[PDB]
């Protein structure tokens, strides 16, 4: 009953792919693609966010 | 002179996009403050028929010896409602609102003389007590050989009025300006709305940047001369003696 958490079970290094940073990271994505396509993040608040967090 | 009320609407949405006037924060539509929208925008009408002439104004005193003051207020104008202790002696010209009389400018007899207004010690002077009301002195009766005046004035339009049910349409009324002054009147809206929101450095500075642009198309429009502008150019060779 000992699955072995790997590298691969956090993140696998496609950008699509089913890695908790991985995941988190497009549900961030998600949230801020909202945001822009109302009118208020303009597409450089929305790098900068990104790469803040 | 006339805009749909629509097209102001749909375009002041593209400066009113910040804030609740106008907006849903999910999928912005306009929402139901238009009266409040409406009462900003008569204001600002005001304002600019106030900054330009845009318009001018007639009526016809019909006169009666032995008065002293004349009022020219919608209850003696012809085809108003005739309150019955008034006599209503002023028989054409347009209809009289509220808001009509920013300033008498003429007065013409109906021998075609022109009287002095407000030139004291002046041979026949009329005087203005209250702004909206003429005073005649006894010796413009002993010396007028006139029957009837005209006067003209400095007019500003008498805006529409809304209604519960109209809250249906609101589309069919009809501002009163040229498109310039639309132009202007954007900013001018934009301004007074926007001024008490916001507690950000840089969001609390739109009312000002909005009254800035406001004051600099106004310079514009004086210096492009798209308002009424009479210049004078009198005869001195006809009193006999000048040539």
């Amino acid at each position: 009953a000992v699955e072995p958490i790997t590298i691969a079970d956090l993140t696998e290094v496609k950008l699509d792919g089913k890695g908790a940073l991985d995941q988190l990271l497009q549900v961030t994505r998600l949230h801020l693609a909202k945001e822009h396509d109302a009118g208020r993040l303009k597409g450089q608040e929305y790098a900068a966010v990104l790469t803040g967090g | 002179t006339i805009q749909l009320k629509q097209v102001i609407d749909l375009l002041a949405e593209g400066e009113l996009s910040n804030i609740k006037y106008v907006n849903i924060d999910t999928g912005a539509l306009v929402l139901e403050r238009v009266p409040s929208l409406i009462r900003a925008i008569n204001l600002g009408v005001l304002d600019l028929h106030k900054r330009f002439l845009l318009k001018e104004g007639m009526l016809k005193i019909q006169l009666e010896e032995g008065r002293r003051l004349y009022p020219l207020r919608p209850a003696y104008q012809v085809g108003q409602k005739p309150k019955p202790g008034v006599p209503q002696f002023i028989t054409e010209g347009n209809k009289l609102g509220r808001q009509s009389i920013l300033k008498i400018e003429k007065i013409i007899g109906d021998n075609g003389v022109e009287y002095y207004l407000n030139d004291t010690w002046q041979p026949l002077n009329i005087t203005t007590p209250e702004f909206d009301v003429l005073e005649i002195s006894d010796e413009f009766y002993c010396h007028s050989s006139s029957k009837t005046l005209e006067v003209r004035y400095r007019r500003a339009p008498t805006p529409m009025k809304i209604c519960v049910d109209n809250l249906d349409s609101w589309g069919c009324i009809d501002i009163d300006l040229p498109y310039t002054h639309l132009q202007a009147l954007l900013y001018f809206v934009a301004s007074r709305c926007q001024t008490p929101i916001g507690f950000m450095e840089n969001t609390a500075q739109e009312g000002f940047n909005f009254s800035q642009k406001y004051e600099a198309e106004c310079a514009n429009l004086d210096a492009q001369n798209l308002r009424i502008d009479p210049v004078g150019n009198q005869d001195r060779f006809t009193r006999g003696g000048w040539v």
